[PDB]
């Protein structure tokens, strides 16, 4: 567990190449922001995903913040950061030799409506019917949050219900409407307050769009959560 | 590399119809049927400067989508009128926004359309104010 070091303290952008011969190992990355500010964190496609971890300056506390470690998932962190702290980032183990690269890049637009929470890369819905996905569960009050991409091809008129909710664990879901700019993402905020616990209402959502769906853990009765993406037309 | 709209030649096409491609005719520019010719594919190019992007007419490599004084979009040598900041709202599909605004207004593309078919219909440059309206929607999809 070699623990590596940006020794500057970045601002706004800076990339990180893994050396590679350090891929073999669960290791950790120490940085510092040059200004407070919510930044965008994660690995060249997405994968893997990333740890972060609050340090307090012989060091007095260390603290996670976001992120999780299952193997494959794709995800990126959105976090508030304070220049007058420390943080670390575990990588986990790329048991595969190419060399990945951390992103770090300061946000200034829709995506801080996100902090702080992992986001989960969902890729894998091709179809109608039932989906979900298994993560390790925030604990109350703290956030985990996905992006998705509704089937079919996009006419701003051909449209799927889709049914999201929890197995377990009760949260809040705040959904929000994806688009893309040179400048990043642009949020439109559609809906709030969605009690995911066993929720029976279904959203039409147009097919082809992109949406993302921020999720508050109220209530921690399983070690996992896990969230149902059920489509149908 | 770059994810978001990388250069190179590519169709144009209106969301209201997959099998109709941009092209020029007679000074104004319409949706054609698929003539597998150099006038429906564009080459499209990032402008670091400007933070905007530029597109040309292969066959016709000089010219550049643009607009007269009138909201029309034309082909016209390089100018201001020529940038465009495109949004992307699904998987190929964009927005594209003038870089230049009137009023404080944006304008986009504008397609019409009589039931789903824009068939000899001339592309307009006209107000935009969401995200949500099907005539200001068009795919570029890469070649």
């Amino acid at each position: 567990e070699n623990i590596q070091e940006i020794n500057t303290a970045i601002s706004d952008n800076y990339t990180y190449n893994i050396p590679g011969i350090v891929n073999n190992n669960p290791f950790y990355i120490l940085f510092t922001v040059n200004t407070t500010g919510i930044y965008k964190i994660n690995a060249q496609n997405n994968l893997p995903s990333l740890k972060i971890y609050e340090a307090i300056g012989d060091i007095k506390a260390i603290n996670y913040i976001t992120g999780f470690d299952s193997p494959n998932a794709k995800s990126y962190l959105v976090v508030l950061l304070n220049k007058d702290k420390n943080y670390y980032i575990r990588v986990p183990q790329t048991s595969s030799n190419i060399e990945n690269q951390i992103q770090f890049k300061r946000e200034e637009g829709d995506l801080r409506n996100l902090m702080n929470s992992s986001v989960n890369i969902i890729d894998n819905l091709n179809s109608t019917g039932a989906h979900y996905y298994t993560r390790q569960s925030p604990d109350v009050h703290d956030y985990i949050s996905y992006e998705f991409t509704i089937p079919g091809n996009f006419n701003n008129k051909d449209t799927s219900n889709i049914r999201l909710y929890t197995s377990y664990n009760q949260g809040i879901g705040t959904l929000f409407r994806v688009t893309e700019t040179i400048d990043g993402y642009n949020l439109i905020n559609i809906q709030q307050n969605l009690h995911l616990l066993n929720n029976t209402n279904s959203i039409r959502l147009l097919n082809g769009a992109i949406y993302i769906l921020k999720v508050e853990v109220t209530e921690l009765n399983n070690y996992n959560i896990r969230l149902h993406i059920d489509i149908t037309n | 590399e770059r994810t978001f709209l990388p250069n190179g030649n590519y169709n144009i096409k209106s969301i209201f119809s997959g099998s109709l491609y941009l092209n020029p005719v007679s000074k104004s520019l319409t949706f054609s049927n698929e003539s597998s010719a150099n006038n429906q594919k564009w080459n499209v190019e990032y402008m670091a400067e400007n933070r905007c992007f530029k597109i040309s007419n292969v066959a016709e490599p000089n010219k550049y989508l643009s607009y007269d004084n009138f909201g029309f979009i034309s082909l016209d040598s390089l100018s201001n009128r020529c940038y465009w900041f495109p949004i992307k709202i699904a998987v190929n599909t964009y927005i594209m926004l003038s870089l230049n605004k009137v009023n404080e207004l944006d304008y986009a593309w504008d397609i019409y359309d009589t039931n789903e078919n824009i068939l000899s219909q001339p592309l307009l440059l006209l107000p935009n104010f969401d995200i949500y309206n099907s005539n200001q929607m068009f795919k570029l999809e890469k070649i």
